């Protein structure tokens, strides 16, 4: 099985792709 | 208020919201060489060639400013004005506000301040009891 | 205590080969290289842009980095 | 390609515009909440206010309070929420009765005696509004879990 | 007014036209305001970036589902009785009856079963536990967070790279034919002789044991001394079980050629030095082309020199037309990879390479089904942007005498061609076709054209299968092909005749007199979508309908009702077309493929070989025999697990016959239908209050050609996928 | 819908947040953006 | 709004002008030809982009072409 707190960290790792992903949409943008 | 500002990169010491609510302070000064003063709200800047125009919030940092631009320079600034303006618009004219600076007689200023004895003489709070006054302004 | 070789010629061999390394990087990295003391025979080294101390920096870089290579490489066994 | 410049090209305001204070993400956020969000009528910016706060003031008394070991636990942290938005709408109109008594303008809807009057008015009732719609999901709880897990479709 | 910032032709129209075209336009970077070709490039740079991310997060997203809703601790023991649960099912929207349903597999929770064959390829690649999973998904996170901060760096104006370097066609070719092909594969051969290999013959080389752990017990020394043969020394034995050490071997590459015996795959020695060998290939390759030093070759140089009698100019000026052309390379790239996807379908059902997916029936279905739309959709976006170059890109003046220039020369020739040929092929598949379904209906079954496809089975036999009785090339053992007189190297040769002739692998399947007639419907598909496709390629610079179609542009609705009418002349309408007659070509294709490989599963192979040569065999037997385990998913007595798969099937009906409405029906009954509905708004009370910004119009023709088109192909994907997917798992696990 | 897997309160929160905070936010963010100015 | 050019090949027919729904065309003088006229678009921001006009046309190929553009509200024949 896999543990509780893997997919919490997961998760807050998964939050760096979105950072990035904003910053990198943000800036096609111009 | 005629004057380029200085090179400034910003700052959080600065003006607040007293600048454009009540009285905000102006300071300027005419320089040739380009050189580096210390803002009194904290860093340093950059004195443009010719006229400047720094906002300031109180008289006293303009004075200070005004002071180093006497003290620490060896080609001394002396023609700076301090100016206090009003959101309202009215530009006032403060630090020279004669001629000449307020160490130097000008001979055409009015003593007023100047009491006619000295302390010794001041007269004592039982005479003046319940008179709206204190002893010195009597 | 982790695993080493005592001396043979592939510790003499390897060492060597990383001062070669050494010498590659300090000639591609050193910004004053023939700046220092005097040097005998300085075209030997780098045609007159090199000196004594990059002959012991180089060279003790060498010497660093075998000492790396070695004791990391008989730890992991393979040498 | 410096991020710290001045605070809207004045080198002598105190604020720096950091990477925090004025960015375009900041600007489009904080510019957009209620208490700064254009065209909006003082009544709906403090409606919408007082509806994320009265839903926050649930919580601290519901799990950590006197009542939060007995039957009525969520009781509680609604009296405690219903008491905090009381003396949070009474300082504001107490604010606004104090502040906004010498005549101004109308620059903002909101920095003016009737606009501070709207917006006390629609945080109290957002504000109750919120704590109480928190407590009725909170005591009606076992309901929200079974139609979230679909014990009831 | 503000959205289409992109184009300010698109922010005035006051109506709802630009919020559709604003959407449509927002990737078409040649268009927009402001944009130079640097800028183009730059662009485009970043927003690979981006889709890379996209790609890594959707690995990584599969991986995190495996490892966290799924099953794949309990699926590595017995691969071939318990199915491989793709993620967990939560909707509030299910019933006692559904929950109950879709409990399988082995779990508490509903979950789905998962039909992407991950699972045997995680097991194969050597993962066998959920925390290894678990790492590489954390793993693939932060190699999309590096590719997104590469985008937003390369958009960043010292970082952003000139022309120069995106027009630097011998060094992206330099390191891509050997940094990315031959680096990768031959890392690829690294971690297949580092840790699948060993992990397949039972010991756990992890990231702590793969520095200890050699592969074989002779070093590197043997390869550095050229005695190679010691890592093919003693191959894994046809006893060997996967997973565990029963007769491993100790051979990391050998080259035994056949499959594995247990897994019924390929062995993954075999895999690993055929990546060894593409490795060296590929890296050799990529020192071909000249850079900063003086070695190499220069292509212009090579395609210039190449000028012939019968073409006169031959390639002359072809460097700068495909280098300055963005839709000529994506044109390429997207045909070599159609071409490369059809053979990834066609190679991974016949040469299967993971661990038990050739007894797993419903995953290797979906895998060729899968790969051959995508093969399909790629070429038909190859000829899609042929067209877009030679309406934008294509320049007659640099372009003179070559070998372009003689393709729109003579494209009436080699169009009337194509048309003799697809129609020729299809008056005679429809003819046999309609003949042995009269003769079969008349009682009399005996009258069919039943044609042996004697050359196919000659391929056949030229490969080792010496079933048809052809003893030519490698059926006759003592010709030079199978003997290989100089030297025997032929070690692949006695383990591929045992796998071509052993009768259970989808390997060389048995070819019958119903599989000539479907291939020639197959080539009819492709020749008759190639003729659309080459129609609008060739014809997208004018025919005389409209010698100026470059004007208009690649999608304009049409020229009028003048000239004759002129509804679908844009080379847009023939990708329109063909794509219609690709979606018709895949589903024939996959049609036959599922219907073969269920005659070969169940072992009634029979049923096709008589049933499949006439129209209502494939009607009867197919189409309604394997529909009956779907519609019957829910009934009014209960629900079974294929009940999505039941919805899925309506639902790809509705989205179909909803296409159908947007093709029919056109714009104008639309338009005075809203003018209509616009006038009961705006005179109604208590909805006079609502107005709209953007003023309610039709959809445009070619938009709604472009919906009906996305209509028709979402709703054929999916009732065929629920439709695949069901019939295999209602009668294979 | 039981969870027998690891953190089966995720999806119970995460399945309306993706179900409609994220539609409903982004159609809203989209409604104001495409219609401003 | 669309544009309607008008080219060389125009033989002064008037069949575009009165072929026009919007008379966006008019007939101005002209030397090249022998009706001595040729068809001009002066209000051709009232161009719906019906091709009336190219349909008229009976020089080949055409002496008249509408290229559609940027719509607007006159462009896009909307009464809402
Ligand atoms: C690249 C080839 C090579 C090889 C195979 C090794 C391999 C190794 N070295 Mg070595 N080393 C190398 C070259 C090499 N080294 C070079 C060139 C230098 C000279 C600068 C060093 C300097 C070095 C030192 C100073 C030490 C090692 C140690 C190690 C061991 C464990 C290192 C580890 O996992 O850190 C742990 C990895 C981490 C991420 C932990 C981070 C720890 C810090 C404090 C935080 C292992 C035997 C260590 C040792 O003796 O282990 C027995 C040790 O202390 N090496
Ligand atoms: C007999 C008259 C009377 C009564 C029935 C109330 C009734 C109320 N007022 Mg009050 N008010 C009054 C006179 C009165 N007012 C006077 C004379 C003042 C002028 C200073 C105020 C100024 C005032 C403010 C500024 C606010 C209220 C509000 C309220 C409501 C609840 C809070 C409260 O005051 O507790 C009940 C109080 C009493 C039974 C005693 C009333 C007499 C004192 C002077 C009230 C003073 C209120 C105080 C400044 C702040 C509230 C305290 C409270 C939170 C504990 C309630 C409807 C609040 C509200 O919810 O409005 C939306 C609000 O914001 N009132
Ligand atoms: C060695 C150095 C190197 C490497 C590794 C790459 C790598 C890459 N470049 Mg780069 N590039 C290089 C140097 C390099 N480049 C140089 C020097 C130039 C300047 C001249 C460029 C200029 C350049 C540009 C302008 C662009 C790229 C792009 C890319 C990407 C294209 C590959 C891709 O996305 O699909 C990955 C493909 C593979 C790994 C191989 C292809 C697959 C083959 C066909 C085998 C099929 C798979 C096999 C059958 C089984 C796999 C199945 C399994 C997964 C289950 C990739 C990240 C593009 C990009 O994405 O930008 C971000 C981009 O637009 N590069
Ligand atoms: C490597 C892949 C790739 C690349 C980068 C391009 C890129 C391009 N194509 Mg495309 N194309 C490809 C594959 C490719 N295509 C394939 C495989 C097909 C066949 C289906 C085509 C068929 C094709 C047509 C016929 C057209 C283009 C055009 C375009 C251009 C504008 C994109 C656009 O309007 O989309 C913007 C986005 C949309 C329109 C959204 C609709 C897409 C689907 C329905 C939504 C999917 C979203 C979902 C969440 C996933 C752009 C240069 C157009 C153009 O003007 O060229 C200059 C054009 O008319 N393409
Ligand atoms: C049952 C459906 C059906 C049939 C039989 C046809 C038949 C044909 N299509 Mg097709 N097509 C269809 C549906 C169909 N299509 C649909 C739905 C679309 C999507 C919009 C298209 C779009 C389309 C394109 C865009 C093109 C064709 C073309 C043609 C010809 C292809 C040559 C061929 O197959 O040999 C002929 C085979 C036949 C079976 C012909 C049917 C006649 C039968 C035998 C009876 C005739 C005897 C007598 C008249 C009665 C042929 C006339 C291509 C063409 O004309 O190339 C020359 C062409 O370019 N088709
Ligand atoms: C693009 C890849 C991909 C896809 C198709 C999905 C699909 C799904 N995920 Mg997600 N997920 C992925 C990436 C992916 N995930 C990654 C990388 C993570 C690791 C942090 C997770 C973490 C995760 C959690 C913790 C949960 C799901 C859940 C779900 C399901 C419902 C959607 C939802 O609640 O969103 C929630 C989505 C997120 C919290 C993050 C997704 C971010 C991705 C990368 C966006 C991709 C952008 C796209 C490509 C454009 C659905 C099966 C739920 C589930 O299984 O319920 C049964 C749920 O509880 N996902
Ligand atoms: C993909 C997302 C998804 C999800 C998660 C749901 C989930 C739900 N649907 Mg829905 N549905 C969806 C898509 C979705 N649907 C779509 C796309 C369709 C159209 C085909 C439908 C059609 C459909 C219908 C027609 C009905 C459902 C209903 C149901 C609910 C059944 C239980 C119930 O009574 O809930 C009760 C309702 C809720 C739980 C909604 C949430 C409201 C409460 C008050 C929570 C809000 C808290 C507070 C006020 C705000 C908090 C703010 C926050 C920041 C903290 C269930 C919650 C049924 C229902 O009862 O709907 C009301 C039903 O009748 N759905
Ligand atoms: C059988 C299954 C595949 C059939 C595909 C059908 C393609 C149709 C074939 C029509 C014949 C084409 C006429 C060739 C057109 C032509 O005249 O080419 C003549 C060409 C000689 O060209 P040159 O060498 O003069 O050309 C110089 C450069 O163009 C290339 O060197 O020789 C060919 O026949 C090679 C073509 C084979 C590839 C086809
Ligand atoms: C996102 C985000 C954030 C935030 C955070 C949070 C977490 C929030 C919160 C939120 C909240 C906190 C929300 C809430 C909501 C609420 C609601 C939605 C309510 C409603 C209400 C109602 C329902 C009411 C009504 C009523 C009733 C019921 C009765 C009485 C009266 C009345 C009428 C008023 C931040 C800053 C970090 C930034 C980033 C992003
Ligand atoms: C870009 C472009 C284009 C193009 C596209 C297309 C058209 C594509 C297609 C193409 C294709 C898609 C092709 C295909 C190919 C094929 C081939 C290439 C084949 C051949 C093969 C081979 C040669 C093989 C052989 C063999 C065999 C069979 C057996 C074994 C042995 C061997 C290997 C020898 C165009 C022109 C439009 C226009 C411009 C742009
Ligand atoms: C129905 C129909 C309409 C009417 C369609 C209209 C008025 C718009 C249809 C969209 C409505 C509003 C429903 C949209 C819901 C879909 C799920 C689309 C979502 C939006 C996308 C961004 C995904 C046309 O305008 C038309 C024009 C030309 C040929 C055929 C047709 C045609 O068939
Ligand atoms: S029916 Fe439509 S597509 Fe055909 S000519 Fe008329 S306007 Fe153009
Ligand atoms: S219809 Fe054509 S030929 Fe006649 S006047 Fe007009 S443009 Fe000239
Ligand atoms: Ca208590």
């Amino acid at each position: 099985a896999l543990s509780d707190t893997q997919i919490l960290a997961a998760l807050v790792v998964a939050l760096l792709p979105a950072f990035l992903a904003f910053r990198l949409s943000t800036e096609l943008y111009k | 208020l005629s004057g380029q500002p200085p090179k400034f990169g910003g700052s959080t010491g600065g003006l607040l919201s007293k600048a454009n609510r009540e009285e905000k302070y102006a300071i300027t000064w005419t320089s040739a060489s380009e050189q580096v003063f210390e803002m009194p709200t904290g860093g340093a800047a950059i004195m443009n060639e010719g006229e400047n125009l720094l906002y300031l919030a109180r008289k006293e940092q303009c004075l200070a400013l005004g002071t180093q631009l006497r003290t620490k320079f060896k080609p001394k600034i002396q023609d700076y004005k301090i100016y206090r303006v009003y959101p309202s618009g009215e530009v006032q004219y403060l630090h020279p506000a004669d001629g000449v600076f307020p160490e130097k007689v000008n001979e055409g200023r009015e003593a007023q301040g100047t009491k006619t004895r000295r302390i010794g003489q001041n007269p004592e709070p039982v005479t003046i009891k319940f008179s709206g006054k204190a002893p010195y302004e009597v | 205590s982790p695993t080493t070789a005592g001396w043979s010629l592939s510790v003499g061999i390897i060492m060597c080969l990383c001062n070669v390394f050494a010498f590659v990087i300090g000639y591609f990295a050193i910004q004053k290289t023939g700046k220092g003391k005097d040097l005998a025979l300085p075209q030997l080294a780098s045609k007159k842009t090199f000196g004594l101390p990059e002959l012991l920096a180089t060279m003790s870089f060498g010497h660093i980095l075998g000492a790396g290579m070695v004791l990391g490489l008989a730890s992991s066994g393979i040498l | 390609n410096q991020v710290v410049q001045a605070y809207n090209g004045d080198p002598f305001v105190g604020h720096l515009s950091t990477p925090i204070s004025d960015s375009a993400f900041t600007r489009t956020f904080i510019g957009n909440l209620p208490a700064y969000r254009k065209g909006l009528s003082p009544i709906l910016r403090g409606l919408e206010v007082g509806m994320a706060h009265g839903y926050f003031l649930i919580g601290p008394w519901t799990l950590l309070g006197p009542l939060r070991d007995s039957e009525y636990q969520y009781i509680g942290g609604l009296i405690g929420a219903l008491a905090l938005i009381l003396v949070a709408t009474a300082a504001l109109s107490s604010y606004g009765l104090v502040t906004f008594q010498g005549e101004q303008g109308s620059g903002d809807t909101l920095q003016t005696a009737d606009g501070w009057s709207q917006f006390a008015a629609g945080f109290f009732v957002g504000g109750m509004g919120g704590a109480f719609v928190a407590y009725f999901l909170l005591e009606n709880l076992s309901v929200v879990d079974g139609i979230f897990r679909g014990l009831f479709n | 007014t503000k959205f289409p910032k992109f184009s300010q032709d698109l922010a005035q129209d006051p109506t709802t036209r630009r919020i559709w075209y604003g959407i449509a336009t927002a990737h078409d970077f040649e268009t927009h305001d402001g944009m130079t070709e640097e800028n183009l490039y730059q662009k485009i740079f970043a927003s690979h970036f981006g889709h890379i991310a996209i790609i890594f997060l959707w690995t990584s997203g599969t991986l995190f589902h495996v490892a966290w809703q799924g099953n794949f601790e309990q699926w590595i023991k017995d691969p071939l009785n318990i199915r491989p649960i793709a993620h967990a099912i939560w909707d509030p929207h299910f019933g006692e009856g559904a929950v109950n349903a879709f409990t399988q597999a082995g779990a508490s929770n509903p979950v789905n079963i998962a039909y992407s064959g991950v699972y045997h390829w995680f097991y194969t690649i050597g993962m066998t536990t959920n925390q290894e999973l678990y790492s590489g998904a954390v793993f693939l996170l932060v190699l999309a967070s590096l590719f997104l901060f590469a985008g937003w760096l390369h958009l960043q104006p010292k970082f952003r790279p000139s022309l120069a370097w995106f027009k630097n066609a011998e060094s992206r070719l330099n390191h891509h034919l050997a940094g990315l092909f031959g680096v990768s594969s031959l890392a690829w051969a690294g971690h297949l002789v580092h840790v699948a290999i060993p992990e397949a013959r039972g010991q756990h080389v992890g990231w702590d044991n793969f520095l200890s752990t050699p592969p074989h017990p002779a070093g590197l020394m043997p390869f550095f001394t050229g005695n190679w043969g010691v890592y093919a020394a003693d191959p894994d034995t046809a006893g060997h079980i996967f997973g565990t050490s029963e007769g491993a071997g100790t051979a990391i590459l050998t080259f035994l050629g056949g499959f594995h015996p247990q897994t019924e795959s390929l062995w993954l020695t075999d895999i690993a030095h055929h990546h060894l060998a593409i490795a060296v290939i590929f890296i050799i390759a990529g020192h071909m082309y000249r850079t900063n030093w003086g070695i190499g070759h220069s292509i212009k140089e090579i395609l210039n020199a190449h000028k012939g009698p019968l073409t006169g100019a031959g390639h002359t000026n072809l460097y700068d037309t495909i280098n300055n052309s963005l839709h000529f390379q994506l044109g390429l790239a997207l045909a070599s990879l159609g071409v490369i996807t059809s053979l990834v379908a066609q190679h991974m059902y016949s040469l299967p390479s993971y661990a038990f997916i050739a007894q797993d029936h419903t995953t290797q279905a979906a895998l060729y089904t899968h790969h051959q739309y995508i093969a399909g959709f790629l070429m038909v976006g190859a000829f899609a942007h042929g067209a877009i170059f030679f309406v934008r890109d294509y320049d007659p003046v640099a372009n003179k005498d070559n070998v372009l220039a003689r393709m729109l020369e003579h494209k009436e020739a080699l169009i009337s061609h194509l048309s003799w040929v697809s129609l020729f092929l299809g008056f005679h598949t429809l003819g046999l076709y309609v003949h042995n379904d009269v003769v079969v209906a008349f009682g009399t079954p005996e009258k069919q054209i039943l044609i042996e496809p004697v050359f196919a089975q000659w391929i056949q036999a030229t490969s080792g299968k010496a079933l048809y009785g052809f003893d030519v090339l490698l059926s006759n053992p003592d010709s030079i092909a199978s003997t290989a007189w100089p030297n025997y190297g032929n070690v692949w040769l006695p383990g591929w005749l045992d796998a071509i002739n052993s009768g259970t692998n989808s390997l060389f399947l048995t070819i019958g007199p119903g599989d000539f007639l479907v291939h020639h419907a197959i080539a009819l598909g492709l020749h008759t979508t190639a003729l659309i496709l080459i129609k609008g390629a060739l014809d997208a610079r004018g025919s005389k309908l409209m010698p100026d179609k470059k004007d208009f542009g690649y999608s304009f609705p049409c020229d009028g009702p003048g000239r004759g009418g002129t509804c679908d002349i844009s080379a847009w309408d023939a990708f329109y077309l063909a794509m219609f007659w690709m979606l018709n070509t895949l589903g024939w294709l996959t049609f036959y493929w599922h219907w073969k490989h269920l005659g070969v599963w169940s072992g009634n192979v029979a049923q096709f070989n008589e049933n499949s040569t006439y129209l209502m065999g494939w009607f009867r037997d197919y189409l309604w025999a394997n529909s009956a385990q779907l519609i019957n998913g829910y009934n009014p007595y209960g629900v079974n697990n294929l009940s999505v798969w039941a919805w899925m099937f309506l639902f790809g009906h509705l989205v179909w016959a909803t296409g159908f409405m947007f093709l029919i029906s056109w714009r104008g009954y639309w338009q005075e239908l809203i003018e209509t509905i616009v006038w009961a708004h705006e005179r109604t009370p208590l909805a006079n209050l609502v107005r709209w910004k953007d003023k309610p119009v039709a959809l445009s023709i070619v938009q709604a050609r472009l919906v009906g088109l996305a209509h028709f192909t979402v709703g054929y994907v999916l009732t065929y996928a629920a439709f695949l997917i069901a019939s295999t798992a209602g009668k294979f696990g | 819908m039981d969870g027998s897997y690891a953190a089966s309160y995720l999806p119970w929160i995460l399945i309306p947040m993706v179900g409609w905070l994220f539609p409903a936010v982004t159609m809203g963010l989209l409604f104001i953006h495409i219609e401003s100015e | 709004s669309h544009s309607v050019k008008i080219y060389d090949t125009c033989i002064g027919c008037t069949q575009c002008v009165r072929a026009c729904p919007l008379d966006v065309l008019e007939m101005v003088p002209w030397d090249g030809c022998k009706a001595a006229q040729i068809a001009s678009s002066p209000r051709t921001e009232d161009c719906v982009g019906c091709k009336r006009c190219e349909t008229a046309c009976p020089t080949d190929f055409l002496s008249i072409r509408v290229y559609l553009g940027a719509e607007t509200t006159r462009s896009m024949g909307l009464a809402y």
